[PDB]
């Protein structure tokens, strides 16, 4: 679209040993106005893979329903080729270009993650078609906010525990309530291992306002 | 000349471009089908018409959506598109309404796709019938059957092939209504074995399908352990 | 649309559509060319002698340029289509190109086309024969022979139509340098071999010449009846 | 709605008697943030042709898909590999394909030719492009570009020996001048990617430079 | 559908066109239409076919159409086919005067409807249109003019020509009763009711009109009943 | 313009106002903003009234004549689908938020919110026009769970008319519709029957 | 860039400089101005360096298949219209190049300047580029037909030189060519800081 | 009757075959290829003596590097030619560098079995070329000689005759052709062989003769150099 | 008669004469062979040459890294098909940036090559495939035919005269998953010298092989590659 309409705020992405865990809150903004307080930014692609989206909610859903049913076209098959999360975000990445080449994008930044063959793989893919990998992302004000705090963590200790990763991102998500003015205090917490994929939430983090009084 | 074309009427009314598809599926191995009280359980005797061949190899049953499964009999290039026709429908539905389409409207669409094919002179009737199962919560179980006319009907036992007239005696003594996928799976594989021609044709392996409320809804080959156990039962 | 094929190979590798488009061409009338030093002429037998007919309209040599001109044989109303094609491509020729178009290029453009029509669907072959006649910018006599089958050939005389078999043999023992040697020999050439063919000859004989930088002139009934008398 | 973004880079090439060298910076940035700081920006083509790309990595990453499909078809269609200045050739017309809504990179070729020298093709966005001995593209290009016009080509230098460019020497180059890009230009940074190409295949090294 | 197809488009073994060859004998068992070209004028005289006592008259002409300001056909053969020709050629006119502002010559027009009768039998696998024209009229480079197409798309100049049925006799009755160069209007028009009483004649049974030039302006016009019916007594008196 | 449903147990309410407004002249001021669908399926229309009523009249025609060939009763989530797949696909040419409402014997009493830009969400409530603007802090601090029909009506018709006096696109009368197992109960509230709330005085 | 032809009694005398430049910076000080389309015709560039390049190979192109399909060269005056017929299409797109084109058919020596606003102009003398006006000045003063070869060699390098001198856009080397009957050659091809040295 | 692209019960497009019967009512072609280069050799079969014998080419320049002989029907001949010449400028195009003469042939045998009626529309052939090709050029592998008939189907040949006396032309390749050949042996067996096959008195105005060297480019022997041969 | 002139008229009997005379084209080609193990497909082709002086006419064919395919029938159609095959793996690259599996890229042969046997006018492609490639499944035979029906197998055989190679492969069809590299090849080449006469052998003039593995990318071996697997045999 060429105008947002109902947008999500930043997603939060870290890589640990042995999956990615992916945090967003549940709230669509509309402007200023936050409209839709329970919806859920974060899809399960497959059983290793989960995407994560920010921007134009209605945009999500046209691409939440166009991903899903591409696994079940191939889950049709069962000839034990299932597409692996470097697959998706190569897709992704592809129609993500392909509309920004036609002038008619797809308003959406969104963050992959996934556990495939012992590897937890984090991408990134924007609306102009800008995709990389990297341990820790964060989208729209996260980059800004929390991509600081995240890579602090992982230059210290590169490889962190399912704990520390989500106890870092829970770090997170209270720096962006107190800082971002189109955030919630109601976020979902995504987690990918050998099991498969598992959406926890609604969750909240805890604030300190101490520094009303001081 | 009246049975070279589909656009043509013979004297007595006959479009005999049409019995000829059908008498094409009459030559395929026998595939049955049969609706228990909570799913519906597929059964075809693939014939091996080589060593070299991995098992498996040309199979005739299909997964044209999650909740649907397809049997087929005739010629498998004809039924491979008809099943990726009908993978079309089924996922254009689910884009357009939203859910999963339900096995009658599935049926009806695929079978008036099929009718479309035995009109013109353009193009030529397909050579292949097939069986369409499916099981939901509020839906049930239902099974359908689509021949090369475009004719779909709804079933409780199907059979259709070499000796689908004879696999369809041996389905009316069960009673399907008051039994179970599981119980059914035994019948359906000694139903097969019995139809079997080991006098004329060679070696043949069993394909095993199921849909119902034990595989929550959603179809999948029956599993090696059942498979075997049903294969000793039947034996 | 018509996209049945037309022209297809037999048992025996023929392209029985062609032949039967080159039978047509036996029954047409005769026209026969002959290059020259510095002339060249195009004769054509007069079927149709009315004498309630306009000759102005049913000419069968035509000028496809101003050193470019032909005659045919065959169907009539195919001729004109490609003569109009032939005629277009010249302009268009004119217009890419800062130069007049050769013989031969004209020639490879009727031919192309010819060809055309016997390999593709929904259409049968032109049933006619061309004998481009002109100059290049040289000024060098230029005399080619289109079929429809497509193959053309650059000939010194040559004559299409039913009597051609004997004009062309009268025209190998007749064709010398000596026979061409001026502008008047080359003519009574024309005239020679289009008279052992054309029934009551004199009358039933219009033929055109093309001199070096020159437009085409077609001979009269007074101008073609003190050659014929000439001879005698 | 802007369909573009600077996404920062900087790719060096430098072709030798026997050798190439195609060196970059990995940072990825976007305005004033780095996305990532571990993202070359150096492709291998085939065993002897190594292509760097900087300017818009939406279009880096097309572009060079679009590059790889091209060289396997050619392969099928010719039973043979391509050379440097074929692929060069065959990326002018790829870049002047879209040329009322150009790719936003800045492409370098390094490899070698048929001789087994060192060749450098260097590009422009619409496809313009030429052969040169060296060669720098990207935010830092009118920083490295004048110390390799000296350095290498000795220009404004009196008595000098002229003495032949050689692989340990060039690798000193490239490795300061990214140094000093480092320090001025705020898009290079993180690492530095470098890719010689002999006539024993190609090699990688990687240099750490300054973080801030 | 490559059993059904006729293939109307295709050359036979001795290099002829099977259904054009068809088409125009059609042509030969239809009214016979006639054209006399005078030194101040031309003519034409077609026999009318609709005769019968509840036949209204309604049209100012059943068989004469006219093209443009100066120039007017007459059809033969299929009635209806020649209604898809004649309005092609009152087109073909009109775009030809929108191009050039002036009226188009006689043999242009001609040659535009003969390559529209040429692509017929060459290509899409359609019939020929099975009816042939005679048109007069005058240009102001040739003045006076008298054409006549067929079928196949082939056309000709004529001083006088007649097709339909009994053109052959006509033809041979016209060679031995015109003057090249020496025809009045008034003896055109004699020697078109000796022409149509020969290949029969009363006055309902033909229909005639004549072209002449008045004051630089063409002028159309079909003879009256009465106009016609003196020509018929006049004939009678000379025979 | 302001539209509102809620749902409860047996089905759902909707309500909205009757102004078309065009610049500060009210064209029409006892329009009816709520259009039937099917037998127990309607929807609010606000934004364009020539968009929504070409969108409403399109899925009408997809609706019936999909619940004709399923010889079944049109699910609720249907309509609200095939609403939104209009909405999306002509996202720059339609200005329409549309809340589709109603009720299906599968899944009872449904309100789909479909906002201007094609996205499509389930609530319990919701609210739309320009004049859902002032009505946000009431129906938050006001609406609790377990309302029942009756409950859902005088809800319904106070947020309207809140609404309707703070807001100059919206007026007239108020239109609210119950739809259940049954049917629909459809009734209007003129000047008298609008609740009213006492303005500050001094 | 300043490009600039003349034919005089024995051919044409092509000219060119080497710079290429991208908006203030200096990209390249050696970048061909000059395309040799066949042994006996040239083609010059000026203006966008893509679109020059690419419409002049596609030009070259267009003349080997013409050469194969009659048997014969085509001529300068056929060459150029190809060219002005080529980029007239995309007329207003916004594509920019001014190109000459040069050599020797049946005509003799034959010049012509075409650009992609739609010109297509024959002449005796030309000149192209944003140090095109400076070159024209020393080109007329010291421009004769009978111009002896060393002449015109001296005559076309000096011309480019003082272009390079006064625009900012133009510099490097200056490369000569000369058509003639047999073909073109390249006469050579000098640097503008060993011209400056000689002229001083 | 039946359509074009009707297969036979043996398993042959009939079409095709009565095509491959039409490559051998054409004048004889002879190509040899050698380490020196390749030669091509073909009779003109000049009908008349009125006929220009230059009118006729049965020799064409596909490229530089690449010359091309052909049989059967001329006419269709032109139609492919155009398509190889094109197909190599396009290469040099794009790649700034000569096509392979296997790619070329390969390019112009893709057009083989491009035909057929229904589904398919105004500008398609109707019917297969009914002519077969002999390309010889100079490549990276040196010279080369590939041959292409109506099938569709290309092959590499050291020595190969296509014609109406190829049968008979091709067991005198087979006896008088090693692999270590000159050039000018070459084109003299090249010669012979024609002469037996042919009707007319083999002159220097009735025969055609071309070579591609890995030095020069493709060259056609003129009348002289043709008449000094034949001694 | 009536009944075996196009592709859309289904004869009294439920066949389809067409399609059948599109299958006389495959078994008129030379024989190919197709085996595999446990990590390794390879195949053979016997290449012949009509004429004494023209080479050897390719039958192993280059689809991606790790597809190859041997081809048996119309040359043209083969190519046609081949073009096809790749063009889908380039775009399975371009899109997922990963290889298209093999069983997936088959299927998509089978659904291509259908629709001309349905329609009027057009014609089945009459070439036989054996395609030999490894994914994630391991190694994988495919054999297709001009009646779009495709089968996957252990070890297969295509071509003039191929019955003999077929019985002699089904034979030793027991000891190919342990069978090595050298020995996986060297069943291949004897099961192709069967369909062979018996006065002429299996040369390095008329023997094509590919070989497609685990880390091994599909390659071909011409003359002088073939030798080494030759030199062996008895």
């Amino acid at each position: 679209t060429q105008n947002p309409m109902v947008t999500g705020t930043s997603v939060l992405g870290v890589k640990f040993d042995g999956g990615v865990v992916i945090a967003a809150d549940m709230l669509g903004s509309y402007g200023s106005l936050a409209r839709f307080r329970n919806i859920s930014r974060i899809m399960r692609v497959n059983d290793s893979t989960m995407l994560g989206a920010s921007g134009d909610y209605a945009d999500f859903q046209y691409l939440k329903q166009v991903l899903g049913q591409m696994v079940i076209d191939e889950e049709l098959l069962g000839d034990g080729h299932s597409y692996s999360p470097r697959a998706i975000h190569s897709w992704l990445t592809r129609a993500m270009y392909s509309r920004r080449s036609k002038m008619n994008p797809l308003w959406n930044t969104m963050v992959i993650g996934g556990y495939a063959d012992g590897e937890s793989f984090l991408g990134y893919v924007d609306m102009l078609g800008v995709a990389y990998e990297a341990p820790s992302l964060a989208t729209g004000y996260g980059a800004y906010l929390a991509q600081p705090l995240l890579r602090e963590v992982l230059e210290k200790q590169p490889v962190l525990s399912q704990t520390e990763a989500r106890e870092l991102v829970e770090r997170c998500m209270r720096v962006l309530y107190y800082r971002d003015a189109r955030s919630y205090n109601r976020f979902q917490i995504a987690t990918v291992t050998e099991k498969g994929v598992e959406i926890e939430g609604p969750l909240s983090a805890q604030t300190n306002w101490d520094i009303a009084h001081m | 000349g009246y049975d070279l074309s589909a656009s043509t009427f013979s004297p007595d009314g006959r479009v005999f471009q049409v019995e000829y598809a059908m008498k094409a599926v009459e030559n395929s191995s026998t595939a049955i089908g049969i609706r228990c009280k909570d799913g519906v359980v597929f059964g075809v005797e693939k014939l091996v018409l080589s060593k070299l061949y991995e098992e498996g190899s040309n199979k005739r049953l299909f997964n044209v959506d999650r909740h649907v499964g397809m049997a087929v009999a005739g010629l498998l290039a004809d039924a491979r598109s008809l099943a990726d026709i009908a993978r079309e429908e089924a996922s254009n539905f689910r884009s357009n309404f939203g859910y999963n389409i339900p096995l009658k409207h599935l049926a009806d669409r695929v079978a008036m796709y099929v009718h479309a094919y035995t009109l013109y002179s353009a193009v030529r009737p397909f050579g292949c019938s097939f069986m369409l199962g499916s099981y939901s919560a509020n839906d049930g179980a239902q099974l359908y059957m689509i021949d090369p006319s475009g004719v779909s009907y709804g079933y409780w036992g199907c059979a259709i092939g070499k000796a689908r007239q004879a696999a369809k005696t041996e389905i009316e003594k069960l009673q399907m209504k008051e039994m179970t996928c599981r119980d059914v799976v035994k019948e359906v594989a000694k139903i097969i074995y019995i139809v079997h021609d080991e006098v004329k044709d060679k070696a043949f392996e069993l394909e095993l399908s199921w849909v119902g409320e034990l595989t929550k809804g959603r179809h999948e080959i029956v599993p090696k352990d059942i498979r075997e156990e049903a294969e000793k039962y039947a034996k | 649309s018509y996209d049945r094929a037309i022209t297809v190979f037999s048992p025996d590798g023929h392209l029985f559509q062609v032949e039967y488009a080159q039978e047509a061409v036996k029954k047409g009338s005769t026209a026969v060319g002959v290059r020259g030093k510095d002339i060249v002429v195009l004769g054509v037998e007069k079927k149709s002698v009315a004498k309630l007919q306009d000759e102005r309209t049913v000419r069968k040599i035509c000028a496809l340029d101003d050193n470019v001109c032909m005659a045919f044989a065959g169907l009539t109303a195919d001729a004109r289509i490609v003569i109009n094609r032939a005629r277009v491509e010249c302009q268009s020729h004119r217009l890419t190109v800062e130069d007049p178009v050769t013989v031969e290029y004209i020639t490879r453009y009727i031919a192309s086309l010819k060809q055309r029509y016997t390999q593709s669907n929904g259409r049968r072959p032109f049933g006619i024969s061309a004998l481009i006649v002109g100059f290049d910018f040289d000024g060098t006599p230029r005399l080619y022979q289109t079929d429809p089958s497509g193959t053309y050939h650059a000939w010194k005389a040559n004559a299409i139509g039913r009597g051609a078999k004997s004009v062309r043999e009268f025209l190998e023992k007749n064709y010398t340098d000596d026979a061409i040697e001026t502008d008047d020999l080359t003519i009574k050439l024309v005239i020679k071999a289009l008279l052992e063919v054309v029934q009551s000859g004199g009358k039933n004989i219009e033929l055109a010449v093309m001199r070096r930088d020159q437009p085409l002139k077609i001979l009269n009934p007074e101008e073609i009846e003190k050659y014929v008398a000439e001879i005698e | 709605f802007s369909p573009y973004a600077f996404n920062g880079g900087t790719v060096l090439a430098i072709a030798g008697e026997d050798f190439s060298i195609v060196a970059s910076d990995t940072r990825l940035s976007e305005g004033f943030s780095i996305h990532t700081r571990d993202s070359p920006k150096c492709y291998k083509l085939t065993d002897k042709t190594v292509i760097g790309c900087s300017g818009f990595h939406g279009d880096c990453l097309t572009l060079t898909k679009i590059i790889e499909a091209r060289l396997k078809m050619y392969k099928h269609s010719n039973n043979k590999a391509m050379t440097t200045g074929a692929i060069a050739a065959m990326l002018s017309t790829i870049l002047y394909s879209r040329r009322f809504f150009p790719y936003y990179v800045y492409n370098i070729i390094g490899g070698l030719d048929e001789e087994g020298k060192g060749a450098v093709y260097s590009f422009d966005p619409v496809g313009s492009y030429q052969r040169d001995s060296f060669k720098a593209g990207g935010s830092a290009s009118a920083m490295l570009q004048p110390l390799l016009d000296n350095q290498v080509g000795f220009k404004n230098m009196q008595n000098v020996e002229h003495v032949p460019l050689t692989l340990d020497r060039a690798m000193r180059l490239v490795k300061d001048v990214f140094i000093s890009a480092a320090e001025r230009d705020v898009y290079t940074g993180d690492a530095l990617r470098i890719c010689i190409v002999t006539k024993e295949g190609i090699r990688e090294e990687t240099v750490p430079l300054r973080k801030d | 559908s490559r059993r059904y197809d006729s293939r109307t488009t295709i050359f036979s073994p001795e290099g002829r066109l099977y259904q054009v060859e068809y088409a125009m004998e059609a042509i030969g068992h239809a009214g016979t239409c006639l054209g006399i070209l005078a030194n101040d004028g031309v003519l034409l005289a077609a026999e009318r076919r609709n005769i019968h006592k509840l036949l209204d008259e309604v049209f100012f002409s059943e068989k004469i159409y006219k093209l443009n300001e100066d120039m007017a056909c007459s059809v033969a053969g299929i009635t209806s086919d020649a209604n898809v020709l004649t309005n092609e050629l009152r087109l073909i006119a009109q775009r030809y005067l929108l191009q050039y502002q002036e009226p188009i010559p006689c043999e242009q027009l001609v040659t535009a409807l003969c390559d529209i009768k040429q692509a017929y039998t060459q290509f899409g696998g359609k019939r020929p249109f099975g009816v042939s024209l005679l048109y007069i009229g005058w240009d102001k480079h040739y003045g006076f003019q008298l054409y006549q197409s067929d079928p196949s798309g082939n056309y000709g100049g004529w001083k006088a020509t007649c097709i339909g049925n009994n053109s052959a006799a006509a033809v041979s009755m016209l060679k031995q009763d015109y003057k090249e160069g020496e025809m009045t209007l008034k003896s055109a028009l004699a020697l078109a009711v000796k022409v149509l009483n020969k290949t029969m004649l009363s006055a309902e049974k033909v229909e005639i009109a004549t072209l002449t030039r008045e004051s630089g302006k063409t002028v159309i016009r079909v003879l009256k009943q009465k106009e016609v019916e003196q020509l018929i007594k006049k004939h009678e008196e000379e025979e | 313009t302001t539209i509102m449903a809620v749902q409860f147990n047996g089905g759902v309410v909707l309500g909205a106002d009757s102004r078309t407004t065009t610049g500060s002249y009210i064209a029409n001021r006892v329009t009816d903003k709520l259009t039937p669908i099917h037998d127990h399926i309607f929807c609010c229309r606000s934004g364009s009234a020539a968009d929504t009523q070409a969108v409403a009249d399109a899925v009408t025609y997809q609706l019936g004549f999909h619940s004709i060939e399923l010889n079944e009763p049109p699910l609720v989530h249907t309509a609200a689908s095939l609403f939104k797949e209009m909405c999306y696909r002509y996202r720059e040419d339609l200005m329409a938020g549309i809340i589709i409402a109603g009720w299906d014997p599968q899944e009872g009493g449904q309100v789909y919110s479909v906002p201007m830009g094609g996205m499509m969400v389930r609530q319990s409530f919701a609210i739309g026009g320009s004049g859902s603007s002032y009505i946000y802090g009431y129906v938050d601090a006001t609406y609790r769970e377990g309302m029942t029909k009756d409950e859902c009506l005088q809800f319904t018709a106070n947020a309207l008319a809140l609404a309707m006096e703070r807001d100059g696109s919206s007026g007239g009368v108020i239109r609210l519709a119950a739809i259940q197992e049954s049917g629909v109960e459809r009734q209007v509230l003129l000047g008298d029957q609008i609740p009213k709330f006492t303005i500050a005085t001094l | 860039t300043t490009t600039l032809a003349f034919k005089f009694l024995h051919g044409v005398i092509v000219a060119a400089d080497s710079r290429a430049t991208a908006g203030a910076y200096i990209a390249s000080q050696t970048v061909k101005k000059v395309i040799e389309i066949n042994p006996y015709l040239l083609g010059t560039m000026a203006g966008g360096a893509a679109d020059c390049s690419f419409w002049e190979r596609l030009l070259a192109r267009q003349c080997r298949i013409y050469e194969l399909r009659n048997k014969e060269r085509i001529s300068v005056a056929a060459a150029s219209k190809l060219l002005a017929n080529m980029v007239y299409q995309y007329k207003g797109m916004g594509l920019s190049m001014g190109t000459m084109i040069c050599g020797w058919d049946k005509r003799g020596p034959g010049l012509y300047y075409v650009d992609s606003e739609g010109n297509r102009i024959s002449g005796t003398a030309f000149s192209v580029g944003s140090g095109s006006v400076y070159a024209y000045g020393v080109m007329d003063r010291g421009y004769s037909y009978d111009l002896k070869v060393e002449e015109a060699y001296d005559l076309a390098r000096r011309a480019i030189y003082q272009a390079t001198y006064r625009d900012a856009y133009s510099g490097g080397a200056v490369n000569l060519y000369h058509v003639r009957e047999d073909g073109w050659i390249r006469v050579s091809s000098d640097n503008v800081a060993d011209l400056h040295d000689k002229y001083s | 009757d039946r359509g074009v692209n009707t297969f036979s019960p043996e398993g042959r497009l009939f079409q095709v075959e009565y095509a491959i019967e039409a490559i051998k009512l054409g004048s004889t072609a002879i190509g040899i290829q050698t380490s020196e280069g390749v030669c091509l050799a073909v009779e003109k079969r000049i009908t008349s003596p009125l006929m220009e014998p230059s009118s006729i080419e049965k020799i064409v320049e596909i490229d530089a590097h690449i010359g091309c002989a052909m049989s059967g029907l001329i006419a269709d001949a032109k139609t492919l030619i155009d398509k190889a010449r094109v197909e190599t400028q396009n290469h040099w195009f794009t790649y700034n560098e000569t096509m392979t003469v296997e790619s070329v042939t390969q390019a112009v045998s893709n057009l083989a079995l491009q035909f057929g009626e229904e589904d398919a529309d105004p500008g398609a052939m109707s019917r297969p070329f009914g002519v077969a090709l002999l390309f010889g050029g100079v490549d990276e592998k040196g010279p080369q000689l590939f041959h292409m008939d109506p099938s569709g189907t290309f092959v590499q040949c050291d020595a190969r005759a296509i014609g109406s006396a190829s049968e008979g032309a091709q067991s005198s390749l087979q006896e008088v052709y090693h692999k270590s050949m000159t050039l000018k042996e070459a084109i003299k067996s090249s010669l012979i062989i024609l002469k037996q096959v042919m009707e007319e008195k083999l002159n220097a105005t009735n025969i055609e003769l071309a070579t591609v060297q890995p030095g020069q480019n493709f060259h056609m022997f003129t009348k002289e150099e043709l008449e000094e041969v034949i001694k | 008669n009536q009944y075996d002139n196009d592709v859309t008229v289904w004869s009294p009997q439920g066949r389809i004469h067409q399609i059948e005379y599109a299958m006389e084209a495959v078994k008129q080609g030379s024989a190919t062979v197709g085996l595999k193990s446990k990590t390794h497909a390879v195949l053979v082709a016997l290449k012949r040459a009509q004429s004494e002086l023209a080479a050897h006419q390719k039958k192993i064919l280059h689809v991606d890294n790790h597809i190859g395919i041997s081809i048996a029938g119309l040359t043209a159609d083969a190519r046609l098909l081949c073009n096809f095959m790749r063009q889908e793996c380039l775009d399975s690259r371009f899109v997922f940036d990963r290889p298209l599996p093999v069983s997936r890229l088959v299927s998509l042969i089978g659904s291509k090559t259908q629709i001309p046997t349905q329609r009027y006018g057009r014609r089945p492609y009459g070439v036989g495939l054996l395609i030999a490639g490894y994914d994630d499944m391991g190694p994988h035979i495919f054999q297709t035919c001009p009646s779009a029906n495709y089968f996957d197998c252990r070890a297969m055989s295509i071509g003039a005269r191929s019955q003999s190679a077929r019985t002699y492969l089904e034979r030793h069809m027991s000891e190919f998953m342990e069978c090595n590299l050298d020995e996986l090849v060297k069943h291949g080449l004897r099961a192709l010298r069967e369909t062979l006469p018996a006065e002429q052998d299996l040369t390095t003039k008329n023997v094509s092989i590919g070989i497609v593995g685990k880390d091994l990318e599909f390659t071909i071996y011409d003359d002088d590659d073939v030798s080494p697997f030759l030199d062996g045999l008895e």
